[PDB]
RNA sequence: GAAACUGCGAAUGGCUCAUUAAAUCAGUUAUCGUUUAUUUGAUAGUUCCUUUACUACAUGGUAUAACUGUGGUAAUUCUAGA
RNA sequence: AUUCAUAAUAACUUUUCGAAUCGCAUGGCCUUGUGCUGGCGAUGGUUCAUUCAAAUUUCUGCCCUAUCAACUUUCGAUGGUAGGAUAGUGGCCUACCAUGGUUUCAACGGGUAACGGGGAAUAAGGGUUCGAUUCCGGAGAGGGAGCCUGAGAAACGGCUACCA
RNA sequence: GUGAACAGCCUCUAGUUGAUAGAAUAAUGUAGAUAAGGGAAGUCGGCAAAAUAGAUCCGUAACUUCGGGAUAAGGAUUGGCUCUAAGGGUCGGACGAUCAACUU
RNA sequence: GCAGUCAAGCGUUCAUAGCGACAUUGCUUUUUGAUUCUUCGAUGUCGGCUCUUCCUAUCAUACCGAAGCAGAAUUCGGUAA
RNA sequence: GAAUGUUACCGCAAUAGUAAUUGAACUUAGUACGAGAGGAACAGUUCAUUCGGAUAAUUGGUUUUUGCGGCUGUCUGAUCAGGCAUUGCCGCGAAGCUACCAUCCGCUGGAUUAUGGCUGAACGCCUCUAAGUCAGAAUCCAUGCUAGAACGCGGUGAUUUC
RNA sequence: UGUACAACGGGGUAUUGUAAGCAGUAGAGUAGCCUUGUUGUUACGAUCUGCUGAGAUUAAGCCUUUGUUGUCUGAUUUGU
């Protein structure tokens, strides 16, 4: 069972209470009693009628509890595999400290330094062929 | 309704089915992003915390963060937004969309786990799922490994093995910047 | 090389003759009264700062599609949460 | 023909532009750092010109009609000043002020089974009748209005509302 | 005083406060009001009631004895406050001094 | 005004399902006449409105019997106000 | 409301009154019947019509709550706050009253009529009828409901010192 | 003489819609006077904002009540 709210006064409407208007467009309006109903019919503006939720909001009457309510939290956790990387490859990789990196590194870094100058002499090779390669 | 639960630490996900108005009802008037303590919804999820993220009503309309409302409304939508992918430059469409406030009119709630509960959920905590693609731009490789503008990438790029049958190969990105 | 991002195009073409009588339209003028993607030709040594203990330039930032996975609706080039 | 082009002074600016982009080649030059240099061309970029446009705009020219004689200022009608708005001139709009503007040389109103032109048909000449329709211009996308995108649309094989 | 006013409403001067009284507040009355939705279906018949109404500005048909019809009809406006402008008199030679109203 | 008896006829055939001529017996007193008993030192006209009650020759509704009642619809009839 | 000793409380029930009404939809069923066209009902379900008896949570009407506020004109020197204007006017307005304008409630047994039958003579057959008898209606009689005979009645309490 | 009753007061419930008073570099403005304005002041000014969902009313046929105050043997009849 639902408590509707008065669409002029913001008042709680319990089952059976008040009335429900259905306008031409089809905007539904609900009033809690015949006072809000009437003020609505007179084309009053809730924002200028002081007892309403709407006026009270537009005039910062009340609040105070909301300017007090601040903070609260809680968060987080850990790690999942990646397919082609079990948590173990991930432990193994992550763990190993710089001196093995530099090691690994400067090895390969020397290892293909060889490949480079090797392919280079390979160029001059198919070229002292191609500045020869006769009849 | 059906719950769509994601464990975004592992990259896992599974669905769950709740019948029982009282077990559900914990989610009512809760909005997108609100947290929900687990035990209320079940004994399995005891302790578990859920941050609500969206989901669909019957008739399938997606929720849209920020509307408020526990109903459906039709909005003009634009480039760069939820529940709309524009067909043409500067096209906008007026489309039905569901409010961001949970009601029993939903076929599916979409939750993301924020804190793990006291017990394991099988397809979610037990299983763990590899991040499809690795860093491609230079300095993102530098960051995903912590490196210094000294270390040289090339041998830090990822290397994905895939087989021709009796010829197993090795493909890496193509570093940029 | 699919998908998708990005860019460009969809303001051309084609069709019809309902309006329209100093309107349109024609010939003739005006911009010393303006906008102009593009094409073509040119056109940029100056950007930082109380100004010696410097400022990534050997190059700075994240957020997203496609995708993966979990979903909703009788139903559309509907789309949500992760 | 200019308060033109261009330039100088003082400042102004939620500061526009001044390349964090891509492809091919790999070469010179030493104090040997992978140093410092360096070929061809792509896409960009500000301002000016050019080209493709556009928008307004001068002069003259339209069918029948008086059983249409006065018309124009509700709620701009005609002009002045200032502003706002526009890409920009302009009652385009707004304020203030004035009392103007058109008309028997036919205004204004009505009709049109009216889109305009290039043209067509009929051959002594003068004419008469026609032109929805292969090219040019204009307008529209069932009817109205509104607008997003964009260099350009008040677009409809775009959206938005209302009406049918 | 309000206002067009010798209207209505309230007041001053003057004059009254005299027309049996007490307690209740049934029906039915007499006189005064109001009613959701419908709107003359009531009734011989809209009888009775209701609705309109002052002023300013706009606008206003047939017909006509050309005088009318006409407040035709149909519309907008109207408080309070604070300002602006315009509208006279008298006396000294295009001004100058002085006095005094309210109205638009 | 209302109801009977006879049954020639109607009703494809068949008097009487439903009807019914020529005749004939009645009933009623919301028709209209006929009368002139009461009232002309008074009994206040027509219609409507309002409201109660009564009659039954029953229109509807309850249960039945008939049919030219297949069904549906009707029609005749009973107990019924 | 006098009089039956006084006064009080609880009751009986003679007599009189009496009340409910009608429709539809779903289902039965596109069925029974029918060549087709068409086309029911009983049981069960949900509603409605006309009537009646109450009731006022709610909604609505009423407003001298002259309850709060607003407004015109005048009067109290001004202010505050008030008077008068046959209840001055306007908006809201509690309570009370009240509306098919609101909501709730409106009982179930018997005995019969018509009629259809059982057994059965009269009349050795036949026959619902003569004796006897079954079923049977918005009827009637009760149940129920309203008064309670002021000359109908029962059970019970207390019955005077100044 | 009470778990009394009443008049007040208090609390609740209602109705209306923000009292009076004070304050305000709130207010279209106009007009005075000065030291002539890094806020000049004085007069007047509908209205606006705050204190203020305030104030007023609330049984007369609303509910309640640890308070205050008061009341508590007048008249007439009746017997088997
Ligand atoms: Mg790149
Ligand atoms: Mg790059
Ligand atoms: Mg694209
Ligand atoms: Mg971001
Ligand atoms: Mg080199
Ligand atoms: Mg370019
Ligand atoms: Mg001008
Ligand atoms: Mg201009
Ligand atoms: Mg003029
Ligand atoms: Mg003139
Ligand atoms: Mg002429
Ligand atoms: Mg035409
Ligand atoms: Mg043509
Ligand atoms: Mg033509
Ligand atoms: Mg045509
Ligand atoms: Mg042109
Ligand atoms: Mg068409
Ligand atoms: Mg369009
Ligand atoms: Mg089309
Ligand atoms: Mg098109
Ligand atoms: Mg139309």
């Amino acid at each position: 069972m639902k408590v509707e709210i008065d669409s002029f006064s913001g008042a709680k409407i319990y089952p059976g209470r008040g009335t429900l208007f259905v306008r031409g467009d089809s905007k539904i309006f609900r009033f809690q009693n015949s006072k809000s109903a009437s003020l609505f019919k007179q084309r009053k503006n809730p924002r200028r009628i002081a007892w309403t939720v709407l006026f009270r909001k537009h005039h910062k009457k009340g609040i105070t509890e909301e300017v007090a309510k601040k903070r609260s939290r809680k968060t987080v956790k850990a790690q999942r595999p990646i397919t082609g990387a079990s948590l173990d490859l991930i432990k193994e990789r992550r763990s190993l400290k710089p001196e093995v990196r530099k090691a690994n590194r400067e090895e390969k870094l020397k290892a293909n330094k060889e490949k480079k100058k090797a392919e280079k002499a390979a160029r001059k090779a198919e070229k002292a062929k191609s500045a020869g390669t006769q009849s | 309704m059906k719950l769509n639960i994601s464990y975004p630490v592992n990259g896992s996900q599974k669905t769950f089915e709740i019948d029982d108005e009282h077990r559900i009802r914990v989610f009512f008037d809760k909005r997108i992003g609100q947290e929900v303590d687990g035990e209320a919804v079940g004994d399995e999820f005891k302790g578990y915390v859920f941050k609500i993220s969206g989901g669909n009503d019957k008739q399938g309309f997606p929720m849209k963060q920020g509307v408020l409302l526990p109903t459906r409304i039709k909005l003009l939508l634009t480039k760069n937004v939820s529940c709309y992918r524009p067909r043409r430059d500067g096209e906008r469409k007026r489309k039905s969309v569901r409010g961001a406030i949970v009601g029993p009119d939903l076929a599916v709630l979409a939750l993301v786990i924020v804190k793990k509960g006291e017990q394991e959920l099988e397809g979610l905590t037990d299983t763990t799922v590899p991040k499809r693609l690795g860093p491609k731009r230079a300095n993102n490789i530098r960051k995903f490994f912590g490196l210094s503008k000294e270390d040289d990438v090339r041998d830090f790029v990822i290397r994905r093995e895939v087989t021709k049958g009796e010829k197993t190969y090795t493909k890496a990105p193509k570093i940029q910047r």
